[PDB]
């Protein structure tokens, strides 16, 4: 009833937990954030285009 | 885990650790003769500093209701007396359902009763709470036949 | 010989010790000097 | 004890549902207190045993 | 404590997880 | 009524096992709280064990 | 002790460039000042014969370009550059690290890219500029037509010629950059290898062994070329004569008691291979070399 | 190289030592440390005895070195315990000694620069400096070198100078004898009756009167000092930084209750009643000020410039003004995270924040999960409130502890002291000086192995064990960043995109942007692979570095496949003749098609060399599984 | 607003915090020593939200990055002094603010901060429980080196010299060899098949798990993927401030180079020691301390390896009953055992393929497929199959 | 594009010669190491563009 017509949860490949995000450096953290942002944006855009 | 504490085969990680530490303590007490030495000043100082270091630590515990009470903390002691007259106008004219007798007893317990070391002893008594060192601290509890390498004397108190 | 010589040469760096440091009364509006 | 209990009692005395949620919150606090005292006796036993073992090792 | 960077025989494994069992029960053929 | 999980055997041996497990984890936590070593794993284990212990105490 | 200021020290401090910099020297940063000799050498090699006036009229321009774009060559590389010429071969470099050093240098020069520009000296004054990756290829070649006047009458061959000239300039620029990057390390390695032959397999008592191995390798390669590009068996089983197998060839047996069994084994106890087959001394049908 | 409590020297006595000057007693040492010129500096007894001990050690080392030269427990000229000394006139030894001299010169320069920065940062080591033996040129040079350079605002300079004069005049009785000379300049400071002229006209003004701003501003600053109990330069700086902001009622509210405005006005009026006699013999914020160019050019403000320099180089006391102005801490420096959450307590609900971040395209946060999120957010707020008190006190204690002395690399850092210092260094020049010092130390250590040698029989036994290329040399494929860059960039698809696949960078701005992004991703993947190879032997570090490799390779492969699809689909041909002539020979489309499938870098089996592993896939996955 | 404030702080020639010992600000060693925002997150539990360095190689990478950017910061500081002169010439607050925001936009200072890009509720919680994006914007003290690396060519050297790489390779080989021989000793003792037997005997007490009637639904519910199935992780108790800071400090303390560590330690001690030194004496002390530390580290590594593997004779060298008198103990390491296992592996081995005369041994895939691969066509086919995910032929 | 194709041809020729040598050599094949196929890849062989001019 509340899930009809909604995008699937965006799943970013090679998602990492905080236990390794803490070991990720600043540049590595920026790269990871850019990767997850791009994946989420492209998946939501694909769902919007399909709908 | 909740399902790793029932009396069965689950919880191997801690069950094996418990058995191994019991056997290690028994072997150290019985066979290890190097740890039979009259203490000296170095041992006394090391024991004192170790006791202080152990004492200065605290147990970690976070509880939602306790922290919710701590948020309010102290407001006023005469606030109840002041608000009695304030609620005289409204609450008295409004019907108030009587609480359960169990809840009344709970309120009486929470106010009148204060935690005691005797209460802690009773709490540790209604559970078996067998100490890891009770047998070694008792007097003449270790039989000559049972103080052997493969004798399972330290496991005698285990009951399903 | 080299072990003994290194130990003798390095004991002073291993145990250098401490010295007393002079303390100056800290004024509220400035820093007091000394000589 | 003097502040929290008095405040909740006087605030939620008028509303029956409010007093019921106050009672259930009090029960939750009591359960947390009992768990805390169990952890306290556990901590004391662990401290005593560990200190004795440390002395034996020393 | 299974060692890392270890070459194991194809008929067995370290046993760390399901994907690497102690004994491989799945064939490597088609 | 016939549900086995409904019975919920209220026997103190589960509490005994919980006490032993939390004693072991607490001893490890205290020992690691002496040599300046991170106790994140011990704290998360304590969180899980104390949640289940709160259930048992209820 | 008397509190007198030393005249010589005061004059030295006054004449020192540290306290008051000249305006020209102030523009250059510490890195530019440190790499100035290398940039000057790489400039005078491309401009054979250079005076101080013509060097200084573009020192700042060349230094800024070098730092902005081609920073990898000039910036000191700890793996490549040498601090002391006298002890660069001995302490700066070691025999174990020399192949690693040269491999690092060649890989870095392979991935580093240079740039080159050419201008036509015939007809229209069109120009081209192109970058080269170091493998000989180009990532970008472009033409500038803004300088060209209002003709637009140049043909395809002129553009091809100016592109070829730009490519040649870029290739020469990259070759010179690689030479300047790898020079000192190569020279120190040369002197190290020449003077430390005795600390090597090709120097001293083992030079004769190395020469013999080289000659036998040449002979074996010629034999392989003769025999259909298929190498002779490691154990010389295809040799028709027993005098043709080398002494070092695995054909010759080493077991004591070449006649009595139970003593022709490598280890203390006889071993078996896959299943129960013998392992110490296989048979001809057992040592099948299919595929 | 400088720590939080370092004692970097400021005097150069090596010249005197090499010329033979020897301080024999305390009077001689003080005569050495005296500066016979401008900018006199007063020291502290601890710093003085430290310098004396350093001087005595320098003398003992110099005479020991002279003894070693004459010979030409263990003297500096003695060899290491297991080394032998080369002949003095040898190329190796001469080069090594030249490197020794260079490294020591660099270290001395670094120490002198660190001492100069320490002196001009107003650290407790140098309690004060005085400029009594300075001329107008020296005063203007100091002004330009410090105040004008480090001040972004010109009007703030005027405010600071007037506040310094006011606070100095108010605190005049409580000062040592050496601070009397500045009061002459304080009195000589000239103010202009700017407000008098409009009243007379009802506006001609002298240029010398215009150069000095006014006297009502000085009265306002005296009112400010009386109100806020200003007694030192750190609190002067704080109250001058955060008084123009429209929150001085609460932002500048001091921890002690401020004096009454009527009392302050009465004090100001009494001071004016004395000042008018001397001249014959709540105030609003001050207005505009004359330019600092006029300030440093005219000599009418020369006493004001001198007192400004005196206040800038003095009145710096090691104390935190935030104990006196607790609210001003959040404005002066970044507030605590717990306080930030307390201020943004009206952040609505964390469930609402999550919903607005996720957007409308997704399911709207099931109610049980939203309740759990809100409960967790409240618990986090409770934890922050509980730990805010403990964190502040514990953090200060840990900095000044024995652990900082034991491990000064991490715990000890400059500009980390408890007190506030408005003239703190940027910690970039100090970092550069530390870098120079450590590189000089590396050069000196390299030269110390060249100065001395091993035994001839030892090197003979070493040479008897030859080095072979087969197994006694480092592999040519040692892990380096260019080594991992080359293997990635030699891939056919990567090379195609770099050279001809992407649009030309020089011609097309978007082509340049795409080239920059491609290079960034390639460098990221290569760096991750390099780190993984370096920490290959360490299991946990290998796992986390392999996760980094996975992330970087996924990003690069996404970009590469996007670009390949775009360059395949960009068939922008107006006419069929163009298509036919493109298909006639090898164009970009056909060269891209000939390459074939692009193997994803995520699905690869590289290990410690950048080369595919020889082990089985199961073993490789077990090695490169994500950490548990 | 925050960008303008950060640009103004970067313009200023003073410490943004004025050297104050501020909470949740860390003087990172890798990032020179400029302060950085490291809040102590409580959603993860007493954890400092700041990168934790692992290797001195990463330390040297950061240091050489600062060396590479040293050129950028000088020109940037010249531009900053020009901008500060322009601000001093300016007299209007609005004009100053507009210039500050324009310069901040040009320098891309707002890109110094990094925002958590997450959509999953748990990932959003882990960052928004405490310091959200608003707090990131507020406590965002920028760095000149960060601005320099915002726009600068990427270095490739990594700053590790030939000696450092030689030492790294030597220690890597040593650690790998020691781990391999320890594992071979464990296998020779046979405790690995003891582990397998323990697994076999543990399988008796197990029971078949419940995969659910709808197996896909049950697996999804276990993963927490379906709508309403999300379960938040338990709220772990935060650590003490001392422990939270100590772990982060030790992360860099164990990753510092020996030369830098000893130099910092001796310079810190020089103020307190009763015999302070200056210049050449300090340099000699540093060199001696470094040499002593190196030789002691070598001795300690050798001694620990010898103790672990039981190296050396067991007592007197010259006994009545022969010089070789070893007393083997059950499930214990010994030099004789290691030598015996090496002898069994490679007694008279000339090549690894010495016993590959028979196809059954030759085609074994235990060690690897390197010997099985013999041509570039096969190598490319194998790598293509591995990249495509299908089984290697 | 033509220059890139020519460089690709040169690199492919060098790598193919390396492959021929590796496949025809058996003494090296006795060493069961895949490393030799990647060690001297088509980037570190004797004909070098940055050494062409010399």
């Amino acid at each position: 009833n509340h899930v009809v017509g909604r995008a699937p949860e965006p799943v970013v490949p090679h998602e990492q937990p905080q236990e390794v995000l803490r070991h990720f450096s600043a540049e590595e953290r920026a790269m990871y954030e850019q990767h997850v942002k791009e994946q989420t944006s492209r998946q939501l855009g694909e769902w919007e285009r399909a709908m | 885990c909740f399902s790793s504490w029932n009396d069965g085969s689950e919880g191997y990680e801690w069950k094996s650790r418990a058995l191994s530490e019991k056997r290690s303590l028994a072997l150290e007490f019985l066979g290890n003769v190097n740890k039979r030495v009259s203490i000296h000043d170095a041992i006394r100082l090391k024991a004192d500093i170790n006791k202080k270091a152990i004492s200065n630590v605290s147990c970690p515990s976070f509880f939602s209701g306790i922290e919710g009470a701590d948020e309010d903390e102290d407001q006023s002691d005469m606030s109840l007396c002041s608000l009695l007259g304030v609620l005289e106008g409204e609450i008295e004219t409004d019907c108030i359902t009587h609480l359960s007798p169990s809840d009344a007893s709970l309120l009486k317990e929470e106010f009148l009763c204060d935690y005691d070391p005797s209460d802690t002893k009773r709490m540790a008594k209604w559970v078996n709470l067998r100490s890891e060192t009770s047998d070694y601290q008792s007097y003449g509890a270790i039989p000559e036949g049972e103080r052997s390498l493969w004798s399972a004397w330290y496991l005698r108190n285990i009951k399903a | 010989e080299v072990v003994e010589r290194d130990a003798a040469l390095m004991k002073k760096t291993l145990s250098s010790g401490r010295r007393l440091r002079h303390r100056v009364e800290s004024s509220r509006t400035h820093r007091n000097a000394g000589s | 004890k003097a502040r929290m209990l008095n405040r909740i009692i006087r605030s939620l005395k008028g509303g029956e549902r409010s007093i019921a949620e106050e009672l259930r919150a009090l029960h939750q606090q009591r359960k947390e207190k009992m768990t805390m005292r169990i952890l306290g006796i556990i901590e004391n036993d662990v401290k005593t045993e560990m200190e004795w073992l440390q002395n034996m090792e020393e | 404590p299974a060692a890392d960077l270890s070459r194991t025989k194809p008929h067995e494994g370290t046993g760390t997880s399901e994907r690497d069992p102690y004994i491989r029960t799945l064939h490597n053929q088609r | 009524a016939a549900d086995a999980s409904l019975f919920d055997p209220e026997n103190v041996h589960r509490l005994e096992n919980a006490m032993t497990h939390v004693k072991q984890v607490f001893a490890d936590y205290v020992h690691k709280k002496r040599e300046g070593v991170s106790t994140e794993a011990e704290r998360r284990m304590l969180a899980n064990l104390t949640a289940e212990l709160n259930l048992e105490t209820q | 002790t008397d509190g007198d200021v030393y005249m010589d020290y005061f004059l030295q401090l006054l004449r020192g460039e540290a306290f008051h910099q000249s305006h020209a020297q102030a523009g250059l940063t510490e890195a530019q000042r440190a790499i100035e000799p290398l940039c000057r050498a790489h400039w005078v090699v491309h401009h054979p014969g250079a005076d101080e006036s013509e060097w200084a009229t573009a020192r700042r321009s060349v230094l800024d370009h070098a730092m902005q774009h081609e920073r990898e060559w000039w910036f000191p590389n700890e793996m490549l550059d040498v601090k002391d010429v006298v002890t660069g071969s001995t302490n700066g470099l070691t025999p174990q690290m020399y192949p690693a050093a040269v491999r690092y240098g060649v890989e870095l020069c392979t991935v580093l890219t240079a740039e080159g520009k050419f201008v036509d000296e015939r007809g229209s004054g069109l120009s081209a500029r192109c970058v080269v990756n170091g493998t000989g290829a180009a990532e970008s070649v472009v033409f500038d037509t803004a300088n060209c006047n209002g003709t637009n009458t140049t043909s395809v061959e002129d553009a091809l010629r100016v592109a070829h000239g730009a490519l040649r300039s870029a290739q020469d620029r990259h070759n010179t950059l690689a030479a300047f990057r790898l020079g000192p390390l190569s020279k120190q390695s040369q002197v190290l290898l020449f003077c430390g032959v005795n600390a090597y397999e090709f120097g001293g008592k083992y030079a004769r062994t190395y020469a013999y191995a080289f000659e036998k390798a040449k002979k074996e390669l010629e034999a392989t070329a003769a025999s259909g590009f298929m190498a002779p068996s490691l154990s010389h089983e295809d040799t028709e004569r027993l005098s043709d197998q080398p002494t070092t060839s695995p054909s010759v047996d080493r077991f004591a008691s070449t006649t009595h069994p139970e003593q022709r084994k490598a280890q203390f106890v006889p071993r078996v291979g896959p299943g129960s087959t013998p392992l110490e001394d296989p048979a001809a049908d057992q040592k099948s070399e299919w595929s | 190289i400088t720590s939080r409590g370092q004692f970097n020297p400021i005097h150069n006595f090596s010249y005197a030592m090499e010329r033979g000057v020897r301080a024999r007693d305390v009077k001689a040492f003080e005569k050495l440390i005296t500066n016979p010129g401008p900018l006199r500096v007063a020291y502290t007894p601890d710093y003085l005895d430290w310098l004396h001990r350093c001087y005595k050690a320098k003398g003992t080392y110099m005479d020991a070195r002279a003894v070693a030269e004459k010979k030409f427990h263990n003297l500096p000229g003695a060899p290491p315990p297991g080394m032998f000394l080369r002949p003095a006139h040898s190329f190796r030894r001469l080069a090594g000694e030249l490197k020794r001299r260079r490294a020591q010169s660099i270290l001395d320069e670094v120490a002198r620069a660190q001492g100069m920065l320490d002196l001009f940062e107003r650290q407790p080591h140098f309690p004060a400096i005085h400029i009594d033996r300075c001329s107008r040129f020296h005063l203007v040079e100091l002004f330009k070198e410090m105040v004008l350079e480090r001040s972004l605002d010109s009007n703030m300079i005027w405010e600071k100078a007037l506040l310094y004069r006011a606070i100095l005049s108010e605190r005049k009785p409580s000062y040592p004898t050496s601070f009397h000379y500045i009061f002459t300049a304080v009195e000589d400071t000239v103010f202009a009756p700017t407000i008098s002229t409009p009243m007379e006209m009802a506006r001609s003004s002298h240029p010398l009167a215009a150069k000095c701003p006014t006297l009502e501003a000085y009265y306002y600053y005296v009112y400010l000092v009386k109100k806020y109990y200003i007694d030192n330069a750190v609190e002067a700086h704080v109250v001058l930084r955060c008084h123009r902001e429209p929150n001085a009622a609460d932002l500048l509210f001091s921890n002690p209750p401020p004096k009454d405005d009527t009392e302050i006005m009465k004090a100001v009026e009494l001071l004016r009643n004395a000042d008018i006699q001397r001249g014959v013999a709540p105030p609003v914020l001050p207005g505009a000020y004359p330019p600092i160019d006029m300030l440093w050019r005219c000599e009418e403000n020369l006493p004001l410039l001198k007192v400004l320099l005196f206040g800038e180089f003095n009145l710096i006391v090691s104390e935190n003004p935030f104990v006196k102005f607790p609210s001003a801490h959040g404005f002066l420096t970044r507030p605590y995270s717990t306080d930030s959450s307390r201020t943004l307590a009206d952040g609505m609900s964390l469930a609402n924040v999550m919903a607005e971040k996720r957007g409308h395209l997704l399911p709207s946060l099931p109610r049980n999960t939203a309740t759990s999120i809100d409960a967790r957010a409240q618990d986090i707020r409770r934890l922050q409130q509980k730990h805010h008190r403990d964190d502040i006190v514990s953090f200060q204690k840990l900095l000044r502890s024995t652990h900082a002395e034991d491990s000064p690399s991490a715990f000890s850092s400059y500009s980390d002291w408890s007190y506030f210092n408005p003239r703190a260094v940027r910690a970039e020049e100090r970092d550069r000086l530390t870098r120079k010092a450590v590189e000089a130390l590396k050069l000196y250590d390299s030269a110390t192995n060249d100065i001395y040698r091993h035994s001839f029989e030892d090197v003979q036994a070493c040479h008897t064990q030859r080095v072979t290329e087969r197994d006694r040399t480092m592999p040519p494929y040692l892990p380096t960043l260019p080594h991992f860059v080359a293997i990635i960039k030699k891939d056919p698809h990567i090379s195609f995109l770099l050279h001809i696949g992407l649009p030309d960078r020089n011609s097309s701005e978007e082509g340049s942007a795409k080239h920059k992004e491609l290079e960034k991703r390639i460098y990221y993947l290569a760096r991750a692979l390099y780190h993984t190879a370096l920490e290959y032997h360490n299991e946990t570090v290998r796992r986390v570095n392999r996760q980094k490799v996975n992330v970087a390779a996924s990003l690069l492969d996404n970009f590469v496949e996007q670009e390949w699809t775009t360059i395949l689909r960009d068939k922008h041909d107006v006419t069929d003749v163009t298509k036919t002539l493109n298909d006639t020979q090898n164009d970009k489309k056909q060269l891209a098609r000939r390459l074939g499938r692009y193997m994803l870098f995520a699905n690869r089996s590289l290990d410690d060399t950048g080369f595919p592993t020889d082990a089985r896939a199961d073993d490789y996955t077990r090695w490169m599984a994500p950490p548990s | 607003d925050w960008a303008s404030h950060m640009q103004r702080e970067l313009f200023g020639e003073v410490d943004p915090l004025g050297g104050q010992a501020h909470k949740d600000y860390y003087r990172d060693v890798t990032r020179g020593y400029s302060p950085q925002y490291a809040p102590r997150n409580f959603a993860n539990g007493g954890a400092v939200a700041y990168p934790h360095i692992q290797s001195p190689y990463e330390y040297e990478e950061a240091a050489h990055r600062r060396v590479w950017l040293d050129h950028d910061v000088d020109r940037m500081r010249e531009e900053f002094t020009q901008h500060r002169a322009s601000l001093r010439s300016l007299a209007s607050a609005q004009e100053r603010e507009e210039l500050l925001r324009s310069r901040a936009a040009e320098y891309q200072v707002a890109n110094t901060v990094h925002e958590s890009e997450s959509v999953h509720p748990i990932q959003q919680l882990y960052n928004s429980g405490g310091t959200s994006r608003s707090a990131l914007k507020q406590q965002a003290v920028a760095d000149r080196y960060s601005i320099a690396e915002q726009h600068s060519p990427l270095p490739l050297t990594t700053g590790v010299d030939r000696d450092a790489l030689d030492e790294a390779q030597r220690t890597k080989d040593r650690i790998l060899n020691d781990s391999f021989t320890a594992e071979n000793l464990l296998i020779t003792h046979g405790l690995r098949e003891k582990e397998k037997h323990d697994f076999t005997i543990l399988q008796r007490t197990v029971r078949i798990p419940f995969q659910g009637y709808d197996m896909d639904r049950f697996l999804a519910q276990q993963k927490g993927t379906p709508y309403g199935a999300q379960q938040l992780p338990p709220n772990v108790v935060p650590s003490s401030m001392e422990e939270a800071q100590r772990t982060l400090r030790g992360s860099s303390a164990t990753a510092t180079p020996l030369v830098d560590a000893v130099a910092q330690k001796v310079y810190a001690r020089n103020t307190v020691v009763d015999r302070p030194a200056i210049g050449e004496q300090l340099t000699e002390q540093i060199i001696n301390i470094m040499r002593a530390s190196r030789t002691t580290a070598e001795q300690q590594r050798e001694e620990e390896r010898a103790q672990r593997f039981g190296l050396g004779r067991q007592g007197a060298l010259v006994q009545d009953g022969g010089p070789d008198q070893r007393t083997l103990k059950k499930h214990t390491n010994d030099e004789r055992i290691v030598d015996a296992m090496l002898f069994q592996q490679n007694a008279y081995r000339k090549t690894p393929t010495d016993e590959h005369w028979n196809p059954y041994i030759r085609r074994s895939t235990e060690n690897g497929v390197g010997h099985l691969l013999q041509n570039k066509f096969d190598i490319m086919r194998r790598e293509d199959r591995l990249s495509k995910g299908e089984q290697d032929l | 594009t033509a220059l890139w194709d020519a460089t690709r041809k040169i690199r492919s020729a060098k790598e193919a010669a390396l492959h021929r040598s590796l496949s025809h050599n058996t003494r090296m094949r006795a060493s069961a190491d895949l490393k030799h196929w990647y060690e001297e890849d088509a980037n570190t062989l004797r004909p070098l563009a940055f050494e062409a001019l010399k």
